[PDB]
């Protein structure tokens, strides 16, 4: 991470404002339907268009990120909580995770076309990407 | 292998698409996101900034080029190896590109029509479009296999 | 798609190779340094600790019927895509393991003959059996492909 | 990074030793051999088995290890000449980097078997994989 690719998803996630527990519903949808085999991650889920259990799961993936983009240097520590439940209980094949960022990217993307320049695009695969490897960090 | 549902909604978007500035944005997206991907393009000039890559000539004509091959491979659906077989070898036995770059310039190329399309680049419109740009990265990673 | 020298290398080694335990410590190897597989073996029980992976008797008897599928391969390793034909579908229709493990347990295979064989797995032994286990994992994906 | 990965990594360049240059050397020749592809990066290098530059190259390699293995809590600043150098200058893929830890896993496991145990394998090819995560850290 630099520190300009910092200013970048700073100001790109500024910009989401309280529609990033859609935008994360959004994310989800598209993974579902676009790589059917993350289903098995989910079978306590309705994953049907418009639900409310993707809804607010988007809500709990959405504000994770916020938590992610104000603690850029402390991710490691503040994502702690979630690394426990990716990595240890849910055990999460690191590539769903990189499902999920792209589909995310997609959905900025679409809702944010002035804002999903280069510069900023590559900012946010780099924050998803290190992201992504908290989540799945320790593994034993 | 897609749906006739998914085969009318790839051919009716792809009819939007010119002519191209999304080839070249493509391109360029992988040469500013993936940056290990310049090295295949040395001779390009400058791409020091993600600026240097949108405004390089090079890039832009060569992304006219790579977004062809996609139109191309968009018609012949049903053989995706045999339409893709003179550039699978292309890239494989001499240019050296490791098969995985293939699949992030798909990923790539779908953001770029998330961005060009926005809310027209419907999630089931992109689960069309995924299951081309596996195939597309696939057909041109036969030979590596 | 060898030379005869590394197909007469490759039989060689793996005719010293203990069919009773290099399977076992293969998966088990797999399962401790990469533990989100571990997910695909919850039925197997005690995998906690690193210990427990290696002492586990269904790793063990499980990484016996894996090495078994890498000596068939070896067999015909001009008719791969044929040999894991069922394994393909049973591994991607059945399973859903992203074909991006099949080349990790290839790899922790090529440590484990690397760690028994010592100074005798020279580096061209080790450059043929990357040759196969690409092969090998390349087939066990043909059915997404 | 658990410090429980570190009572395995540092003792396991314990062993190593002398050996780290030799075991450098012998890790980038199986890498020219058993990836012809990573030969790109080197036109300007004799790929010959025995070559002193390999040897010489295979040392550089060794000690940037032992240098990261030191300064491993803060490791993005102790290799930012690093990060630089393959990054921006070389253009290295990172796929290539997977390439030679595991043909570094297969020279530690041919050379030390007591030393190369199920726990030593994880705790170094985490090692290797978060070293070349800092000589990927900076990409623009
Ligand atoms: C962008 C990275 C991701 C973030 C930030 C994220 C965030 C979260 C959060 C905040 C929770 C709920 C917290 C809690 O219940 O204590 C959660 C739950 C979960 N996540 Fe993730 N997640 C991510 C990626 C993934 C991926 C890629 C998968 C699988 C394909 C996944 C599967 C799950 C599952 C199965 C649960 C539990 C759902 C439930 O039973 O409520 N997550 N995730
Ligand atoms: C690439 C090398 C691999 C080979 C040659 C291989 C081979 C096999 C074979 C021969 C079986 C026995 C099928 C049976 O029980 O009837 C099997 C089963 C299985 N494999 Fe694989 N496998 C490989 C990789 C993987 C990986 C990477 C995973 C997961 C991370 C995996 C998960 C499984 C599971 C869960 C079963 C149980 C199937 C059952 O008993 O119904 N395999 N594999
Ligand atoms: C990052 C490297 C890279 C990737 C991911 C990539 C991905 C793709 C994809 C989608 C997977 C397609 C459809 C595609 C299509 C093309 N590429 Ni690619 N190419 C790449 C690097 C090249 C290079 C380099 C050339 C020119 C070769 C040279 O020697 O200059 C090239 C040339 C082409 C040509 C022109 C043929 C010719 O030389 O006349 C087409 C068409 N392509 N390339
Ligand atoms: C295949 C590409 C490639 C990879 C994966 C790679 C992976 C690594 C890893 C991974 C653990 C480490 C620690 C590492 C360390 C080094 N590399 Ni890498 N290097 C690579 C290609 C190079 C090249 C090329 C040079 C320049 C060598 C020269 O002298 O021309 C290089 C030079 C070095 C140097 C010497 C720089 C100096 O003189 O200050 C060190 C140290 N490295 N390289």
């Amino acid at each position: 991470l630099s520190p300009a690719d910092k200013t970048n998803v700073k100001a790109a996630w500024g910009k989401v404002g309280a529609h990033a527990g859609e935008y994360g519903a959004e994310a989800l949808e598209r993974m579902f339907l676009s790589f059917p085999t993350t289903k098995t991650y989910f079978p306590h889920f309705d994953l049907s268009h418009g639900s409310a259990q993707v809804k607010g799961h988007g809500k709990k993936v959405a504000d994770a990120l916020t938590n992610a983009v104000a603690h850029v240097d402390d991710m490691p520590n503040a994502l702690s909580a979630l690394s426990d439940l990716h990595a240890h209980k849910l055990r999460v094949d690191p590539v769903n995770f990189k499902l999920l960022s792209h589909c995310l990217l997609v959905t900025l993307a679409a809702h944010l076309p002035a804002e999903f320049t280069p510069a900023v695009h590559a900012s946010l695969d780099k924050f998803l990407a290190s992201v992504s490897t908290v989540l799945t960090s320790k593994y034993r | 292998h897609l749906t006739p549902e998914e085969k009318s909604a790839v051919t009716a978007l792809w009819g939007k698409v010119n002519v191209d500035e999304v080839g070249g944005e493509a391109l360029g997206r992988l040469l500013v996101v993936y940056p290990w991907t310049q090295r295949f393009f040395e001779s390009f000039g400058d791409l020091s900034t993600p600026d240097a890559v949108m405004g390089n000539p090079k890039v832009k004509a060569h992304g006219k080029k790579v977004l062809g091959a996609f139109s191309d491979g968009l018609a012949h659906l049903d053989n995706l190896k045999g339409t893709f077989a003179t550039l699978s070898e292309l890239h494989c036995d001499k240019l050296h590109v490791d098969p995985e770059n293939f699949r992030l310039l798909g990923n790539v190329l779908v953001c770029v029509l998330a961005h060009h399309f926005g809310k027209e680049f419907t999630p089931p419109v992109q689960a069309a479009y995924q299951k081309v740009v596996a195939g597309v990265a696939n057909a041109l990673a036969h030979k590596y296999h």
